[PDB]
């Protein structure tokens, strides 16, 4: 997973 | 003399922080002009996050759907458009504190100064390189998208970041100030991983010459190398090539130092070969890559 | 995640920075409401400097030997006088541009942000710890004295440091805001010499905390110790005495991470007598000591 | 020596 901020 | 990772005074762009508000979504814009860009996944919830269609998320928006804050002021938000991973509202006041800018879109090795924001207030200030695999090492939690990278030439700010998002490995990825992402990365919670990874061998090279102009000396030696040779070494350790254009751009510290860029490449190979045997330079263990040679040169002047 | 040496946002003192000119001298000064604070050996030619009497020097000059320039604007001097090795000029102008501010004496361990400046204009930004021994290891070239140190805590600039001068050994040493000397240290260009330094225990522990908060693990052991055992370990490596104070101060952290304080003391027993072998913590292949316990909570919240 | 800044 990216994570988005 | 002393040599520290020196971030640019960020007053120029603190002055240009806001908060953008979209439903539930709170982040940071970046105000110039009449217009605030800032990170599209703003009109995004938590569950449009996998696999979002920005652009229908996008037309069913109007205006009055954004709330933009510069301290205590709101912002009347009068147009809205997306432009790649950045929405651009234009508001209907012009930032008085608007610094001469630029927009850049910079290569990998080069450094810039982030400005840490969080809900329109700047956290924090530190330097970061683009790295290679274009992600950069930064310190970023929840609700700090929307901060920028930056670096400032006379008093200009050329803004080359805007954060988006953190990769499993702990490393982080956002766009230029178009809104075009740096790497392959895309603004979705999908399963994505950075390349493998390089070390800045010019950027190396450039600090051990800040060491030397330092007076950290003990790792030259008398030997020499021929390109070509360096460059099988540096191969072998996960270095990127060393270009004649990077040589040249060494120029004027091998000038001011009197070490030829290939001596100096000489000691960096018996450097990786050897490791530095309990020794620093500069007050690092390792060798450090986050330093342009036009970052030694502002710094040691 | 992540964690960077990360500095304060430099605006509320960039509004601050002022060019103190007497005669040929020329260096910085911070412009707080009426008054500029700068170092007083902008009254010393260079053969005055291996054993200025400054309060001769001083007498032999009047108001109008003093020049001010903030960017454009030339302020006019109305009063001078000498606080220990600070002059404080009475100008004919408030700073419109000053921030909520204290002026405080840290105590040795404690961390700031430096603002490095030349001729009145900000250079850049960079993290500093007060030495045990009361030196700072700066980035300073000629013409940065004046140059000041701080934190920001909400939105009052708490200023701690003024750069004065350059020990043989490359660090760096000066005053509090009322011209105190951190250190031993006196401002004439005579042999001086920094104390031996020591490692600041306590922010070793919170830096090795922050590597857990990020998730570099690989150090942790099953063992614990007492303060006793640990402090002959530490006395053995040159770090500081751990005290009762350090240990509750590290209270939140060890809360945070559920890892008990003379646990984590056991592991940096066993970094201290195995070394890293290879490997790194948080980027770095050397134990840091330039995190306080505040910092390590502040950057990673 | 000690060299002011």
């Amino acid at each position: 997973x990216a994570v988005l901020x | 003399s002393g040599f520290r990772k020196m971030a640019f005074p960020s007053g120029k762009v603190e002055g240009c922080m806001v908060q953008v508000t979209c439903g539930t979504t709170t982040l940071n814009g970046l105000w110039l002009d009449d217009v605030v860009y800032c990170p599209r996944h703003v009109i995004c919830t938590s569950e449009d996050m996998l696999n979002p269609n920005y652009e229908d998320l996008l037309i069913r928006k109007s205006n009055h759907n954004f709330l933009v804050q510069a301290g205590n002021v709101q912002l009347r938000v009068i147009g809205h458009s997306m432009q790649n991973c950045v929405l651009k509202l234009k508001v209907d006041t012009a930032n008085p504190k608007t610094p001469k800018y630029k927009f850049v879109r910079i290569q990998p090795g080069q450094t810039f100064s982030v400005l840490a924001c969080y809900n329109g207030s700047p956290s924090g200030v530190y330097q970061c390189a683009m790295r290679p695999n274009f992600t950069i090492k930064g310190s970023f939690l929840n609700g700090s998208c929307g901060s920028v990278g930056f670096n400032i030439d006379y008093d200009c700010v050329s803004f080359c970041y805007m954060h988006h998002m953190e990769l499993p490995t702990g490393v982080h990825a956002g766009t230029d100030l178009e809104g075009n992402f740096y790497g392959p990365f895309v603004d979705r919670q999908t399963a994505q991983a950075a390349g493998t990874d390089t070390t800045i061998t010019v950027n190396v090279l450039a600090w051990l010459y800040a060491a030397v102009i330092n007076g950290d000396r003990w790792f030259l030696n008398r030997f020499t190398t021929t390109l070509n040779d360096f460059n099988l070494v540096a191969m072998k350790y996960n270095y990127e090539p060393l270009t004649q254009d990077h040589v040249d751009i060494l120029g004027p510290l091998s000038a001011q130092t009197g070490i030829a860029v290939l001596d100096m490449c000489a000691s960096l190979k018996e450097l990786l070969q050897n490791g530095m045997n309990g020794r620093t330079i500069l007050g690092s263990a390792l060798l450090e890559d986050e330093f342009t040679p036009f970052d030694v040169v502002r710094q040691c002047s």
